[PDB]
């Protein structure tokens, strides 16, 4: 819910949501719904963020209101850090389930480990019911299940509340049996032996006495049950599997390949003139549709004549400027994209100008006549217009 | 003078080991040598720490470079192990421990 | 040989070597015996071990028992640090000389960098003779031969206990002339110039004049002596060349792959029922017959007819449970394949359990009709039984 | 100017310059010349020098006698770090602009960023005119023209020297208000409040008071100019792009591949008899005619007839011995190749016997019948000749 005060080439040239979908946006009190959708690494990853070599995957939530009940990247189960490939594209889905009742805005999240936070699209999660019927379950490998919202605490209480109270025993008794003034006056006379002396030091042995028994049983104990325990499961997991479809940019013998050459964005302002080389490559004559910077999807309001399911806050259905002309087969021309909706000001991408690199990323989306749609990484430095 | 002096009263000891060997068309010195023939189990070629080449040494003085290097820091070392030595000859006795 | 405490997974997700060989199991003083083998460096390397980019190459002997006259790997001569590309097969031979009687357990091994000692296959190697008949020998650029068992032994001795003595003779030389009670009694009262004073002072400049021209002349003639030489050769090697064929997993147009869907093994037990999926993808019907984890060659009873030349402790002739059907051509089907013997809880591997990452590794090797065989690289998560 | 002092096999094995050209020799105050070549990152990049993962491209030369216009790698405009990786081939260009009259030397270098710098090929440029005829200038974004030899410096002298001035006027004052001895006494007797006591603490006030004014209206009036600017642009640029054509070693369907079977240069001396096992691989007959090590271009006598247009102090006409015999095409044979001249020990490239790695790297340049050219990189340990 914070990426508006992250840096806009950072957020714009490190991860690009695409296809991010919420399965359902009013939940009840355990009821699973599950948050998909796919990511691109930007080919130039950012000096300032460290590689995505180590990196998890996250649900970007004001807490545990919806609980994580699985989660996978790259085809395959991440609930462990795993590596994210420069240039490669990964689809990832959360198992979400609902436990505290309110609307809360739930956003895609990857952290990487020497970068930080990078937040996806959020969209807002009403849910119903009451805190105290939250139920997880669990199974454990003898088959038994539990209940993980209030497993084990009752262990920990009983273990930790009576040492507390033996502790606080102890200072009590030491300090109603000696006084602080009085022992204090005690050893500045010089007779510090009469503030501390045997029967004394006996009963400090057996307390200590005690303690080590009640340790020793109380080890023991727990150890007859759960007699079958093991260590925490940590390590880097193994290679992700990137999407190879259809692209899915760098993959397939069918792609468009474009490269900025010059943009100019107001600031202040909302406009974003940048020029594209779009070689097209493909087959099908394509026309530009879509924009996505840091999720902020720009529609071509000619390609995408209705507006999709997507948070209003991101979804800007005003990307205007390809061309009106289908450009492929085989031809490499210029076209002049012209970026422009309020919403690019209001995720302050127009403070681009405050970064230490003018420099826009994200993803270029072609279509065919049909439905079939053509992925296209850009990005390079731009130029800033300094209006009035 | 104590780390100048080093390399010059260590030299010959170890110029013998310094004599150059061919070995399956690569050179490899008396001491690479004998250090590669007689295994040691934990000990690779890697963790050596030795000079392994630097693109601002200026060749024909890394030893006399290293030497007065040692030669100074010394210095430091020497007035505070002095001192140290002074604090641990101390005859202080105290109270209670 | 204490590869048995090294962790588990640790030990079958890094290297698995395979083809392992002892030219000679009983060698005399001076004669000459070649280990060699190949390693698989495991796609899936974990985080816990850095990088295999810096390696050494070593044979795992206790103490210098055999000497190592030369060691390739990667088609190359290797006595320095070299690199290990993840996912590569390497082919390796160390040229081994007997030189100390006894019988002795000879592992390959390769340490890496920040990871630390990978022990591989070891076998017993017995020596006779005696070793005062030990003789290298190597020879000089200029053409001399030297012996590198006694070489250079008498001038550092002549070079180091000469001093030696000079210095316990200058300390005994300043306690005789002052006594230690008598010198401090004397510091002690005031007078601590009667105790050092010219001609004291003038004792010592004599002793440093010489000591000085002794230095000078020492490096002198120790300079007419070995004019030309040159320092330590050191420094990383060039890229090594894997191997190609046949496969060799990863390399040619004909290769098995296999993916780990789920495995179980008794803690504590010796079984392991893992169940893959084979794609075989290659053009002859193939059949599992070898599971090398850590060395430990599980051979399957029905492919592997005749027991192989192996160390007993590693060569398990019980991997039993494939299909006893031919998989291939073309066929990607899921096998049962039950892992069980002693020596997998003997070489310490069922204490997987134990480790923070309940993950196995290894390769699954496939045969022909003919005596074609084709490799794979199984690894991934399995579960633990725990049996009471 | 200093790559002499370098180390010889890490100035050849990390960086191997060729095509380097200089527009003009001589040229004028304000006047453009043009500095470009081709640089080859070796294969067997050292331990001892970092990767060139980060690597900025510069101007050899003493002080700014010629400014730096613009400078492009990869065909990429690069003011900042680019990224150079291991065994590709880069095209780089330099505009440099007359500053300073005289005879310099200008090379061609490249910084590792934990290597540091490695010197090309280097040229004397002989610049006349006028130091105080020099202008840049360059045009800033609202269209202005600034000339940057002089621009900001009246404003910053203007800031700085009444700051100065004010400290010196406060020190005086307090220096003959309070006498040193005198107020040195005064503190010294017990009275250190007759020495500093209000009025003096009033006058400390209003200088405190006038100073924060100062620095609010001067802050203020120099945000009134400047309205609008910029951070420091810095980081890491995005990857370049590599030479294909034709070989450029590496790339394309017709390359030659060579690899050093042994060498032997003489200590002290001139000679380089090193074994090249050439395998050819191309189309047209290929007979070798060039070995450019560190830049040192040792052009074969028949091959090239016409000595090319390079620095005298790295041109050698003498790179004797190939084999008088076109090797090419389909057959794969050892050439002897003895490399003899004087450069060779003038450069120190002899050296190599003082290095702790006794390894030759470098560029083996193949001719065809016509001018056609191809690219080898060889590299190896090499037998140093101890000779009298
Ligand atoms: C030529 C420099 C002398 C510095 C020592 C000195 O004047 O005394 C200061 C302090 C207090 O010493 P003090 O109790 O006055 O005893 C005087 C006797 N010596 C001179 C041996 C410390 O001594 C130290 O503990 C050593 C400080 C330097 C090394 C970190
Ligand atoms: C300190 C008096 C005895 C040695 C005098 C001498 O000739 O040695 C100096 C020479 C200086 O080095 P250089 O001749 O530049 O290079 C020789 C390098 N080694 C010794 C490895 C052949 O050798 C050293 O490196 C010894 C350490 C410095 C003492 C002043
Ligand atoms: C004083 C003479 C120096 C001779 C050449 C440089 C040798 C290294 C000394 C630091
Ligand atoms: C190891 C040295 C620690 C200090 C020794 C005692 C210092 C005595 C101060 C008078
Ligand atoms: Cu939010
Ligand atoms: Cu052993
Ligand atoms: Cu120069």
């Amino acid at each position: 819910h914070g990426e508006k005060s992250q840096q806009a080439f950072l957020r714009m040239r490190t991860l690009n949501w695409y296809d991010v979908q919420w399965s359902k946006t009013t939940v009840n009190v355990n009821e699973e719904m599950v948050l998909s959708g796919k990511v691109h690494v930007f080919s130039a990853w950012p000096q300032a963020v460290a590689n995505p070599r180590v990196s998890f995957l996250n649900a970007g939530e004001p807490g545990p209101v919806l609980v994580r009940t699985a989660q996978f990247i790259g085809e395959q189960f991440a609930p462990r850090s795993v590596s994210l490939e420069i240039g490669k594209d990964y689809a990832f889905s959360i198992n979400l389930r609902g436990r505290r009742a309110g609307r809360w805005h739930v956003h895609a999240q990857i952290n990487v480990e020497g970068g930080g936070p990078i937040i996806g699209p959020g969209q807002w999660i009403e849910i119903k019911g009451d805190m105290k019927d939250f139920t997880d379950p669990v199974t454990l490998l003898d088959g038994s299940t539990v209940d993980l919202e209030h497993y084990g605490i009752s262990r920990v209480y009983a273990w930790h509340l009576p040492w507390m109270a033996v502790g606080a025993a102890w200072i009590f008794f030491w300090f109603v049996r000696k006084g602080i003034i009085t022992s204090y006056i005690r050893v500045a006379e010089g007779k510090a032996d009469d503030v501390i002396g045997d029967d004394d030091r006996r009963i400090g042995a057996i307390v200590l006495a005690l303690t080590i028994l009640a340790t020793i049983v109380g080890y023991a104990v727990t150890n007859s049950t759960f007699p079958r325990t093991i260590p925490l499961q940590a390590g880097l997991q193994k290679p992700l599997t990137p999407i190879e479809t259809e692209g899915t940019v760098g993959v397939g013998k069918e792609n468009v390949t474009t490269e900025l050459n010059g943009g100019v964005y107001k600031v202040p302002g909302r406009e974003l003139t940048i020029n594209v080389k779009v070689k097209n490559n493909t087959s099908q004559p394509l026309r530009l549709g879509e924009y996505t910077a840091a999720g902020l999807r720009f529609l071509n309001p000619d390609v995408f004549t209705t507006k999709p399911d997507f948070p209003d806050y991101l979804l800007a259905d005003r990307g205007l400027s390809v061309d009106a002309t289908p450009i492929a087969p085989g031809e490499a021309k210029e076209i002049v994209v012209k970026i422009q909706d309020a919403r690019w000001d209001i995720e302050r991408l127009s403070d681009l100008a405050y970064d230490t690199d003018s420099q826009i990323g994200g993803l270029l989306f072609f279509f065919s006549p049909d439905g079939k749609r053509y992925a296209s990484e850009i990005g390079g430095p731009v130029i800033p217009k300094f209006v009035a | 003078g104590w780390g100048l002096l080093f390399y010059p009263n260590n030299w010959p000891a170890i110029a013998a080991f310094h004599q150059a060997t061919e070995q399956h068309g690569q050179l490899m010195t008396l001491a690479d040598l004998i250090g590669f023939h007689f295994v040691r189990t934990s000990m690779p070629e890697y963790i050596r720490m030795v000079e392994r080449g630097t693109l601002r040494t200026f060749g024909k003085d890394v030893v006399p470079v290293a030497a007065f290097f040692s030669g100074f820091v010394s210095m430091m070392v020497y007035f505070l192990w002095w001192f140290m030595g002074r604090w641990y000859s101390t005859t202080k006795v105290i109270d209670t421990i």
